[PDB]
């Protein structure tokens, strides 16, 4: 149970996160207005190659 | 980027409205240009068919 739980809130967090978005007219990406730390880019960058 | 995504927007809009109004309007044809043709056809074939019944003759 307790795995469960783990994978469904952290599931709800994601898709909270999904609704605070920008979904376009009609282009299926979403563009995003947000903030970003400079000094650990390369990580972030990393994340996005994950 | 703002800029671009009004330009692919036009772009796919103007490709499909005038695809769906293409394929309308090619029906549309179609439904006289298979009739004639067909009728064309026919007649060929009725006289066709009139010179086979003279060799039965």
């Amino acid at each position: 149970i307790r795995v469960w739980f783990i994978k469904v809130r952290k599931m709800k967090a994601i898709y909270h996160t999904l609704n605070l978005c920008n979904i376009d007219v009609t282009q299926k990406c979403l563009i995003a207005e947000v903030w970003c730390p400079v000094t650990d880019l390369d990580s972030i960058q990393f994340a996005l190659r994950r | 980027s703002q800029t671009q995504g009004i330009q692919q927007l036009l772009q796919a809009e103007k490709r499909a409205a005038e695809k769906v109004a293409d394929a309308r309007k090619r029906k549309a044809r179609r439904l006289k240009q298979a009739k004639e043709e067909a009728q064309m056809e026919v007649e060929q074939y009725r006289r066709e068919r009139e010179q086979e019944f003279q060799s039965k003759q």
